[PDB]
RNA sequence: AUGUGGUUUAAUUCGAAGCAACGCGAAGAACCUUACCAGGCCUUGACAUGCUAGGGAACCCGGGUGAAAGCCUGGGGUGCCCCGCGAGGGGAGCCCUAGCACAGGUGCUGCAUGGCCGUCGUCAGCUCGUGCCGUGAGGUGUUGGGUUAAGUCCCGCAACGAGCGCAACCCCCGCCGUUAGUUGCCAGCGGUUCGGCCGGGCACUCUAACGGGACUGCCCGCGAAAGCGGGAGGAAGGAGGGGACGACGUCUGGUCAGCAUGGCCCUUACGGCCUGGGCGACACACGUGCUACAAUGCCCACUACAAAGCGAUGCCACCCGGCAACGGGGAGCUAAUCGCAAAAAGGUGGGCCCAGUUCGGAUUGGGGUCUGCAACCCGACCCCAUGAAGCCGGAAUCGCUAGUAAUCGCGGAUCAGC
């Protein structure tokens, strides 16, 4: 019945901060649809490298905001502690649905 | 091109207007050759501005659809 | 010309056409990402330092 | 034929859509 | 004119961002602009204290700013006399609640932006542009790195002609990414113009 | 079409100059931009910090004039320090004018510079320590034999080692495993208005994190060794394929117009603001490109090949009006969920029948749509008409060794639009 989107920049941020969420869940509380890895927004810019011409030659970046998804099916007030304010957001993106 | 309006600069019109109660004047001088030459504004003398002077072009009725700066031509020997 | 137009370009202007962009640092017109207000070169310095977060060399 | 505003490669070249090239 | 900047070479790996703080497509451009005017004007009033990274971290409408300095005294004043002024500064730029540690750097002489700053700050005071150099490389290896490496550009002492000046012990294998080469830029504007320090220390690894 | 040379201009702003300038700075010149010109204007200035001084001190609303900028104006206005006074004067904010320190200059010098870049060259190199040799500069090492993509490794050797390079450490793509179920599915079985849509299921596909996998490890031949030829197994051999990555140095290379910066120059102007024009000129010359010159083709209709990215001052499904561009309405989507989205080439049918053509779509007349204050100089799009050169290109000359070239469409950045 809830359901968490998470963004980040960070890959380990995330495959860590709400691979939390999955302990802090399952260990005070009922069922839970695993983490779901999402396609990543992969963002590319692309930069003629010095300040006056030299238009071949360039450099290449990118800015990468990975996606992940949780789903948690029985809203016990067991649950909603950890999942509620025991706080360790980092750089990291919390959506909360239903 | 446009078709709700002709976009004609009211600081031309209202003076042109505002000389068509009583007005015949020449000495009438504009920077807005971007304005279309409206309904039957003929008779009048426009001076417009080419970008360093203004060249007075006579409007009559043959020539109403169009804008005033197709008559102020702005580059020299083309 | 390059200080009293950084000042113009922020003031808001008669009709938002006459509108533009800026490298907020390194004051400039040409080649300014909207998702940064950065200029390229004024840009390619910061993603080097690390002080564009999550910004990367692409590499593929 | 690209190069032709009234053919469909015409119009799909350029991206544009119309009598030449409709909207299914 | 060849050769990538040493950290943006290295960010994904041996070497992590001077801002951790995720943003949306229209955030961004803001929790930027911000980001930096804050070093702007860090950087511009602290530089007695000596300060190597200005770290920042974000979660909505606060803000991290751990600060890395040499003299942590000079930033705080015998109390927090410093410190509540800076903190009282940044809040009137940052409509936000600004948070603010300071950390040592236990050893000065392997943090590459303070040994650059170092010779950079001699040059002014016409030292000797040539033994400043060496002089720092040593007191760099002599603080225990693995290697390390000084540059100064040009107008060596004033004199008409640019030059070049470097000079460089152990390794400083600048192409192998797992290797933690802490880099630093100094200025030097002198009666003569600018001079460039670079500076490379070497230390990482697996 | 575009950039450049030249010429022309009131101006056609500046730079870039063989390779390594010329679809380059410009990842967006109608006004903005804009640095150029012509005219109307402001001068302590559009922006920063302070000083000397009468005037008002927060502020609000018009009018005249003009193209706009600006300028000449008439009103509404009395809050706060201070009580020192029970009659309110003292430059506390703040705002004005008059002076002053100053701002401002995309003015010049890349041969005064930083930084960043280009470049020889991803070429296999350039060095150092100590020892040894030489009166010395210097040499040896780094020569020699083998080998490699490589100063890569091997064997030798008055050298023994090392550093910057090479390689590796990093990302993408090939095979498999683990972890995970609003995207996958009759794979299984069930219901299906037969659209994975419905309960249901992660098997598979994928998505994205972490591992595995390759080592000349194994077999035959050559070799002193490195390594070389061949074989098996394996998705993949001997660097599997693409990136990222640029030694000491060279070019007095590039940029003072991104920025920073030493010096010199302008300060009712070399600063500023505006409207208008110019950067779009056109007797010419060159570079880079597009579209062609057709039947292995052109046109029209039908027909799932699938594959990276963008989208809440947005992407717009779906209905309707218009031949259409587009205009009305209007659902979904902060987006693996909804949209841009049709991929095109291909396939199936039908047409054209070798023609300057149903090839080609320049030029030009006319009617429109949209963005925008505004589209004459100067926008893109649609529709009618008009159909130019062009029948594969002189001397010269360019790219590419494989998922390459060739060809076909698709997305993005900048961006109102282009
Ligand atoms: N980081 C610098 C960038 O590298 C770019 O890439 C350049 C090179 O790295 C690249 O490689 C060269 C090529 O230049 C030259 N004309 C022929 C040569 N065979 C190529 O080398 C090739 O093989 C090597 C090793 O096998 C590869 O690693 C390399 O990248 C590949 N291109 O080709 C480009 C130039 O011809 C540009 N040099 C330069 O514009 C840009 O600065
Ligand atoms: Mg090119
Ligand atoms: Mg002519
Ligand atoms: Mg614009
Ligand atoms: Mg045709
Ligand atoms: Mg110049
Ligand atoms: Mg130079
Ligand atoms: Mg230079
Ligand atoms: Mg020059
Ligand atoms: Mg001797
Ligand atoms: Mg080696
Ligand atoms: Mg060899
Ligand atoms: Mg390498
Ligand atoms: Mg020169
Ligand atoms: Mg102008
Ligand atoms: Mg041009
Ligand atoms: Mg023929």
């Amino acid at each position: 019945k809830i359901r968490i989107k998470l963004r980040g920049f960070d890959h380990k941020t995330l495959d860590a901060s709400a691979q939390k969420i999955v302990e802090a869940a399952r260990r005070s509380g009922a069922q839970v649809s695993g983490p779901i890895p999402l396609p990543t927004r992969v963002r590319r810019f692309t930069v003629i490298r010095g300040p006056f011409k030299h238009k071949d030659s360039r450099e290449h970046f990118e800015l990468r905001t990975h996606n992940r998804l949780v789903d948690i099916i029985n809203p016990n007030r067991k649950t909603i502690e950890q999942l509620m304010t025991l706080d360790l957001p980092t750089g990291v993106e919390i959506e909360i649905k239903t | 091109s446009l078709k709700k309006g002709v976009f004609v600069d009211d600081h031309l019109l209202e003076k042109v207007l505002e000389l068509n109660a009583k007005g015949e004047k020449r000495l009438i001088k504009t920077w807005s050759r971007r304005s279309t030459i409206v309904p039957e504004m003929v008779g009048h003398t426009i001076a417009v501005y080419n970008g360093k002077q203004h060249v007075p072009v006579y409007i009559t009725e043959n020539m109403v659809g169009h804008k005033l700066g197709e008559f102020a031509p702005t580059r020299t020997y083309r | 010309a390059r200080k009293a137009l950084i000042e113009k370009a922020k003031r808001t202007p008669k009709f938002k056409v006459r509108a533009y962009t800026r490298c907020v640092r390194c004051g400039r017109a040409r080649s300014v990402y909207r998702f940064f207000g950065l200029c390229r070169i004024c840009l390619r310095e910061l993603a080097h330092k690390g002080q564009l977060p999550g910004v990367r060399k692409a590499s593929w | 034929g690209k190069g032709d505003r009234r053919t469909r490669r015409g119009k799909i070249w350029r991206g544009t859509y119309g009598k030449y090239r409709p909207r299914k | 004119g060849n050769k990538i900047h040493p950290i943006g070479f290295r960010l994904g790996i041996t070497r992590d961002w001077e801002s951790r703080w995720y943003a949306g497509k229209k955030q961004y451009r803001h929790l930027l602009l911000e980001d930096q005017r804050i070093r702007g004007l860090l950087e511009k009033e602290l530089y007695s204290a000596g300060l190597a990274r200005v770290d920042i971290e974000r979660a909505a409408d606060n803000v991290a700013v751990t600060v890395h300095v040499a003299k942590p005294g000079v930033v705080i004043g015998r109390g927090g006399e410093r410190i509540r002024v800076l903190r009282e500064e940044l809040a009137k730029l940052t409509g936000k609640n600004v948070a603010l540690n300071v950390q040592e750097v236990q050893n000065p002489n392997l943090s590459a932006p303070l040994v650059a700053q170092r010779v950079a700050e001699q040059i002014e005071r016409r030292f000797a542009v040539r033994r400043a150099i060496k002089q720092a490389v040593q007191r760099v290896m002599e603080s225990g790195a693995k290697g390390a490496k000084v540059i100064v550009s040009g107008r060596i002492g004033g004199a008409e002609q640019a030059r070049t000046e470097w000079a460089a012990q152990g390794r400083v294998p600048l192409h192998t990414l797992r290797a933690n080469i802490d880099y630093g830029f100094a200025l030097a504007r002198t009666t003569y113009g600018v001079l460039g320090v670079k500076a490379y220390i070497f230390l990482g690894e697996v």
